[PDB]
């Protein structure tokens, strides 16, 4: 099992229409965010508002990212999750507009259901038929193709058109072959060659596939979840022809384009033409940018009209900063390094920063998913150094303390552990004291 | 253009347009740069840089090979020594489905199992409208 | 052999006994005892593998041994095992983001291993004969493959003559068959028809006939990283990619179809993950978006450890317009474990010079390595050990085996330092063109 | 006939066999010190023992860094790779300044690999295929006018004589270990069989059919990693029109530098090649960007990293890329320690006399006395460029004069036809409107 | 051939010389600049001399005195088969091209290779064209008939010179070149035969005729390098030369020459407006021009102490103290009163305009007074005015009502700067109403 810096929280840990409770899901204190966060949980869960945005906002090592995280496990799985840092967006290939749209588009779930009908087996005969009065100038007229299919606990024969006799012949499919006959289109295709047929010949290329269980023909509904930029890049695509530009396309580096807005409007028609029918259902997800600190003006400003669109999800911000002033401006003072246009969009929820209690828990849980021992006053002092210097540097400060107590042969972390990790590995304010003190070209 | 006009029991009709301009180059700089003949070595230096060089050549890097079939799925480990010698519009021409094994680390993109269902797949269909 | 003698090749692992405590010379590393100690740690901390990403500082003067460090750290983690070495410079691409190559170097550092079983019939083809049935649509076929010491007679499938057909052989030609996977090669030809066809032809080569037994019998373990994945699955052909490096911001959808069949695979057990270290040497020229997603793409269950290096002050960060300890923002020390550098002493230096000398094939008088340490102590370690190797042909021209106190008199004398260029280029400033351009090449005035 | 640029008068360092520069000998008058450490230099490079070496040489302008790198080059030999550069040629529009740095560096590693040519030259006299459909193999028999001789070949080599449409008749060339078949035309003989046609007509060889030569191929790493990353595909012989895509230079990953090296090695252990380690010489390295500046550090580092020399004339000056960083030479502190420097001196009196008779002398021209103490007065007034450049305008106008040898009077025309940076400033200054 | 209005330097037709590189004060269409045009007289000997390379020569003076007209000069006075590349400062600046590549394409574009070949050619006007068919016309027979003014003969076809025939008919009485050895065959037109037009050719009919090519070394660079083909000389995406290619046709050209195959032809590189490159660029010229194979170099500029571009401090004519040691500096002044007129008078004569004494003493007072380039465009304006009235002559009245009708520099900053509320100025501020 591998830990990285997370994965002790399960969702935020509330009850039914109540307060959360101090100790649930990994979650200590943060009551008033948890609350806020799980309401943010009911709003996304009744499917209705679009384009609303929440900007969460604290020091650092708060718990901004895993309020994210746990938003995203309370929802679920089927619920998409798009987590973004804000440098992600300048790419060298197209605009930082559509890097945004795209990720605002891959946010948003479809749920498609379907119906499949097949016909799958052995083959065991494979007879083209021919007509009664043949028509002159040919040679062998088909009238129909009698298929004999072989699977588990099941054996059938079947009256097929003449025209799949040429997709018999394009797959190459003999005698022993097991294959996939769809209903409607025809259109068979070779899963693979039968497993009691692999010791035929010493050597050969084949893939020997086990014979297929259940009955031959079987009704299955099947169902499938794409997002809609799957949509979007499916539809950009041309569908494969003969031609030499899409194989040569297809060859080379896909180099992404600017999708104009009314592929974006077509897909929506259809999808909504397909969710009215009852066929389809649309579920929104989460957009989560950390650190939008890092954005520059333009993507604020398209951020507002991108808010206002019907098909949008709720995007999710985080910010560590005070009074700074706006990327790719020199003068606007302002709030997190927001602009005040966007900062009238959404709602703030704040977070505070945790006591000495607060720290001793997080430690003692954070030992406890590391799989590791700590002895009490060993707990204790992590503890005054995480009031003292940080609660990240005491959280880094335990795999060198339990390698140092397997090289001692111990299974307990003790006082004298946690004082070579003291003195081997320093943090940050040290290392300036250091920094300050030192004339030999540092 | 500057065809063949005429200035005026079949009659020939031979393609035989030409460009106006007209860039002409020396015997000596083909001769001697751009065909082999004994005293240059054009035939021998693509013959040490092409093959004798060449890090997919499974007679001398059969550890590559192997490993890339592995990577891939190719049934031959002669198919990257063939990819890399020639060039694209002659690959991107004969290029064949052939079929590859499933023990390999390249397996099927959602998008491409999206477009393969609806090759011929007709109206009505949910998957095939969207 | 293609490696010649590098600025610190001494260096052959860590010198640590089994309790993680560090010699005073063992392995090429002389001093250092908490620095070996810390990065000891991280190697047990690496070879356990049960946490993930994780980030560690290596910081001091310059001239004291953090790349030595990281070389020890790179050398005794042995091999199998990913190890990336990147500067702050190479991220700066003209055809990729900053944030791409970023997330390349990351995913370049953990690999996979794959377990392979293989059945080989390596030997030269005698005779092919093809027998085809009354209905005509499968054909059989009878080969026989020849060895040094024994022959025998198989058979073929439709499919396996399908694929002989391509890559066409005839007798007298190199195969190896694989049993399980049916892999089809073509070594070349063999030795023994070599004079037949009297000229050779583009597409042959000639390789010498097989010996032993016919069908044998190896594993082959694969190491694959996550990068190369992710580079195969992008594209139709993607190996070219692999090694030309033209993939190009590879989308994000299946990265995480990849991290999800990994999954699959190390749950179902047909693979297990090998995590590695990533290097960035000179840490400090790196972006503050560089740092803003180094920050945040350490909290993935498939990341690295990653180590720094820097040699700076409190410095100003690219990027910005303040200044921040080590040249990096509070956010990502915060993040982090500082191991510190500290500078060495005579002693200290005169063991690594003379292992320097020693790994060079140099002989030093006493004298002479006592000049050389008392150089090393006024002027840097580096300047010696140059000073070492002009030293050594100073030496082979005056007709000598060892070097003497003259010819490291000689080397001191036809070279410079800084400090020395420093003083000669400012009692001499009007000879040399200064921020303002102005210079002066008229030697009479 | 002869040209002369700036240099050629350079043949060598001019050392003995102690290593001891002589003061005028090789074209080289003065700085026997900077000499000497460059002879030290070569005899390492010699040694081929060391990777990442760098060497700065820095001194003022016009005091001879870059004859002295000639000189290194002309020391080494034609076989020792050698790659000179300019700083401002790192930057690129196609890839990154990392890459170019890169391949400059593989650029300076070379390899000896010893070939054998083989070639059938001749007439065709009989083209005889057989079926085993498929042939097994084709007969042809060549004719020259020495005798004749009849080969087997592969059935590759008789589908590229029928790419090539040769019949009999025709004169044919064939190489034996690659396999090419030119068509050189129909022969000579067969000339009157139409009284106009549209074939050439060549007379038969006068040698034998068979050639044998024993040549050497001289390649570096960087061939063999631009032949291996071909993005597009592998070209073929002959492609008068260009590809149908423009293929552009790429980032070449590290993975194919490691198998190249593989297989280098593999070769090398066979002994069929030699490695050959060289000079990469960067003039002009103040032009280089900070992170150039750093790349350069992990790039000294490798393992087949050649022998480096760098060139400055810089004093204490802000290194590119930086605000607040003063080093000297403009090369920074952290790369600085890396090097060892060698000094050079600016010039006296005397010794820029006899550059100067050395350059008339190289030129082929005759001069006076007193016209070469004049133009030595000059010299050490203006530049000692000024002379040099000043020297083939004196000829001209002595030979326009109808005389060969250069006078005071030639000499002092030309000073006024054309004039230095000096009093072209003094131009500048005193005057209305721009000029 | 070589088409064109009316140029501005199209009354240079040279250096105005002596045969003892005396100039004239009149002659080729160049007046004045005695000792610059000694000076370029001398540069151009060291050019057609060919002994010496990689020299860089500064023309540097006052706007308006004749440095574009020197460069001119020099270019028509080295006359064909030299190569002579002329490009801007600000030509260099590609978004394909590193601009030290582009450096050293315009450098390779000025040096080129003479190459003497011989090919046996067939002229003649074609008398009776007789083709035969077979029975199952697999075999073609045929029967030519060709003639000049001196001999007559009858050729037997075989199969490729009847379906080269075939294909781009030929006729009874058409004139025809032939290329025996390529296969190639073009119409040179049809002869004086009433019963387009040329006349029929003389003397032999199977000529060896001997052509003298020359070829620059950048194309010989593109061929070489096989990322792209000849195509690329005229689509102009080259992109980014390997230098490997250029050392490969150094050595060739180097044994070409030591074998007697082919002669060298250096030539001259003119770079307009040198002050608008970088210091990179300055930087790869300071080093290029020490190669063997380096043109000569001519740079003209005009400005004072001026900003070096990409640095923060100001040197002399623009360029650097380094790129200032390794050349040779020709001085250009200002025009007289005679100069001036004189000038005009020649622009009158290029113009074909017919000018009246007055007229003229008033456009050389006028041109005194503001610029010689106002005068020499007010030249050709005044003779649409003068056409206008119906006379031919241009006389006082018609120079006066140009000069009122347009502009010029000075009159024209001192309208400006008494109506600045009407204009948009720094910073943006106009007033467009009429009142208030
Ligand atoms: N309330 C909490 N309960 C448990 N763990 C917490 C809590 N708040 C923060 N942490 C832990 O602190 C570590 C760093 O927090 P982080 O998400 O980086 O905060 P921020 O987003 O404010 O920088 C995380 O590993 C997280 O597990
Ligand atoms: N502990 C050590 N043992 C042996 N050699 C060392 C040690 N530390 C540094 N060196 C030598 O110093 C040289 C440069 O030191 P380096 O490791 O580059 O310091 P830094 O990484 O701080 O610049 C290397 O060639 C190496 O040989
Ligand atoms: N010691 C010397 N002997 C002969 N010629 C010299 C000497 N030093 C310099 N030169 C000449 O001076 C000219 C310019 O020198 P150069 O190599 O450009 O110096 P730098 O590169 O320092 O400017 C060269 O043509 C060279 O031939
Ligand atoms: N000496 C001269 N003889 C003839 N025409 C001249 C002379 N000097 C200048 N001119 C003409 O004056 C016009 C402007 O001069 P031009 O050469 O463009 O100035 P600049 O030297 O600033 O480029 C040109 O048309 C040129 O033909």
């Amino acid at each position: 099992t591998r830990t990285a810096a997370h994965t002790h929280i399960k969702g935020l840990g509330l009850d039914e229409s109540g307060v959360a409770k101090r100790v649930e899901g990994g979650f200590v204190g943060q009551i008033e965010a948890r609350e806020a966060c799980g309401v943010i949980v009911d709003l996304i869960k009744a499917k209705k508002m679009s384009g609303r945005a929440i900007l969460l906002a604290g020091g650092p090592s708060t718990g901004k990212t895993a309020l994210a995280l746990a938003i995203s496990q309370e929802l679920g799985p089927k619920v998409p999750f798009c987590p973004l840092v804000g440098s992600e967006l300048y790419s060298v290939e197209v605009k930082k507009t559509e890097t945004l749209m795209e990720n605002f588009r891959r946010a948003i779930g479809l749920r498609i259901k379907e119906t499949k009908e097949v016909y799958e087996g052995e083959v065991t005969e494979l007879t083209p038929e021919d007509a009664e009065n043949p028509l002159g100038g040919y040679g062998k007229t088909i009238s129909h193709v009698i298929v004999g299919l072989k699977s588990a606990k099941g054996t059938k024969t079947l009256r097929l058109d003449p025209t799949i006799y040429e997709s018999i012949q394009r797959e190459k499919v003999s005698i022993g072959d097991v294959i996939y006959i769809e209903a409607n289109t025809g259109a068979v295709k070779r899963v693979g060659r039968s497993d009691a047929y692999a010791t035929e010949f010493d050597l050969e290329t084949e893939e020997y596939v086990p014979l297929p269980k259940g009955e031959v023909h079987k009704k299955k509904e099947i169902v499938q979840d794409v997002t809609l930029h799957d949509l979007d890049v499916a539809n950009a695509r041309p569908q494969g022809g003969q031609d030499v530009i899409s194989m040569m396309g297809q060859l080379l580096k896909p180099k992404k384009t600017e999708i104009t807005e009314k592929l974006r409007q077509e897909v929506n028609k259809v999808v909504a033409k397909y969710i009215d029918q009852g066929v389809a259902e649309l579920i929104p997800g989460v957009l989560f940018i950390d650190e939008v600190n890092m954005l520059d003006i333009e993507i604020f400003t398209y951020l507002n009209k991108a808010l206002e669109s019907n098909i949008a999800p709720v995007v999710v911000l985080a910010s560590n900063r005070g009074m700074t002033t706006v990327r790719g401006t020199e003068d606007v003072i302002s709030p997190h390094g927001v602009p005040p246009d966007l900062i009238d969009r959404l709602l703030i929820v704040r977070t505070l920063p945790y006591d000495k209690d607060e720290i001793r828990t997080i430690i003692e849980r954070r030992a406890t998913v590391e799989r590791l021992q700590v002895e009490s006053s060993a707990l204790d002092l992590l503890a005054t150094m995480g009031t003292e210097t940080s609660l990240r540097y005491a959280l880094q400060l335990l795999a060198p303390c339990g390698i140092l107590a397997q090289t001692s042969n111990r299974k307990e972390i003790v006082v004298n552990d946690v004082n070579e990790a003291k003195l081997l590995f320093l943090d940050a304010k040290r290392s300036t004291k250091i920094l300050e003190t030192s004339a030999n070209y540092l | 253009t500057t065809f063949g006009k005429t200035t005026s029991k079949f009659t020939d009709l031979i393609y035989s347009s030409r460009n106006p301009i007209k860039y002409s180059l020396p015997r000596l700089i083909y001769e001697d740069l751009i065909l082999p003949n004994y005293n240059n070595d054009v035939d021998i230096a693509n013959k040490l840089k092409n093959v004798k060089f060449n890090i997919f050549n499974p007679s001398t890097n059969y550890e590559l090979c192997l490993f890339l079939s592995k990577l891939t799925g190719e049934p031959s480990l002669n198919e990257f020594f063939r990819v890399s010698t020639t060039p694209l519009l002659k690959r991107v021409i004969e290029r064949t489905n052939g079929p590859k094994n499933t023990d390999s680390l390249s397996f099927k993109t959602i998008t491409q199992e999206l477009l393969e269902v609806t090759r011929n797949a007709p109206s009505e269909g949910v998957m095939a409208s969207l | 052999s293609l490696s010649l003698i590098a600025a610190h090749s001494h260096i052959t692992g860590l010198g640590l006994d089994e309790n993680l405590q560090p010699r005073p010379t063992s392995e090429g590393m002389v001093g250092q005892l908490q620095a070996r100690r810390a990065a000891g740690v991280i190697l047990k901390m690496v070879q356990n593998g049960t946490i993930a990403g994780r980030a560690v500082l290596v910081a001091g003067p310059p001239s004291t041994g953090k790349t030595a460090l990281a070389m020890g750290v790179s050398q005794s983690l042995g091999k199998d095992v990913p190890f990336t070495a990147i500067a702050g410079s190479e991220i700066f691409s003209l055809e990729l983001s900053k944030t791409e190559a970023l997330t390349q170097a990351f995913r370049k550092s953990i690999g996979i291993k794959i377990k392979e079983e293989t059945e080989l019939i390596e030997g030269e083809v005698v005779e092919i004969q093809i027998d085809r049935s009354i209905t005509g649509g499968h054909k059989q076929g009878k080969l026989t493959i020849k060895t040094t010491d024994m022959e025998t007679i198989y058979e073929l499938g439709n499919k396996m003559i399908d694929g002989l057909t391509k890559e066409k052989v005839l007798a007298g030609d190199v195969i190896s068959i694989d049993k399980a996977s049916g892999k089809i090669t073509k070594l070349g030809r063999s030795f023994a028809r070599s004079r037949d066809y009297d000229a050779m032809g583009a597409d042959t080569r000639f390789v010498q006939c097989p010996e032993g037994e016919l069908q044998k019998r190896k594993t082959v373990v694969h190491t694959v990283s996550l990068h190369e994945i992710d580079v195969i699955n992008s594209r139709t052909q993607g190996f070219l990619a692999l090694f030309t490096g033209d993939t190009g911001e590879i989308r994000s959808e299946v990265r995480d179809q990849i991290n999800t069949k990994v999954a699959e695979w190390k749950e179902e057990g047909k693979a297990e993950i090998v995590p590695g270290v990533l290097f960035i040497d000179e840490v400090h020229m790196l972006d503050i978006e560089c740092f803003s997603f180094i920050n945040r793409a350490l909290e993935d269950e498939f990341a690295p450890i990653v180590m720094m290096a820097t040699n700076r002050g409190v410095s100003k960060t690219r990027g910005t317009n303040y200044k921040s300890p080590h040249g990096l923002p509070l956010d990502l020390l915060d993040r982090s474990i500082i191991i510190t550098t500290k500078s060495y002493n005579e002693q200290e230096i005169k063991t690594i010079l003379s292992i320097r000398a020693q790994e060079e094939e140099v002989e030093l008088s006493s004298d002479a390595l006592d000049l050389l340490t008392k150089t090393g102590v006024e002027t840097s370690l580096r300047y010696s050990s140059n000073l070492i190797s002009v030293a050594q042909q100073i030496a082979m021209k005056r007709k000598n085996n060892t070097v003497e106190v003259e010819d490291v008199k000689r080397a001191y004398l036809l070279f410079l330092d800084s400090a020395r260029s420093v003083k000669y280029v400012q009692e001499n400033e009007s000879q040399y063109i200064d921020d303002q351009g102005n210079v002066q090449i008229s030697i009479a005035k």
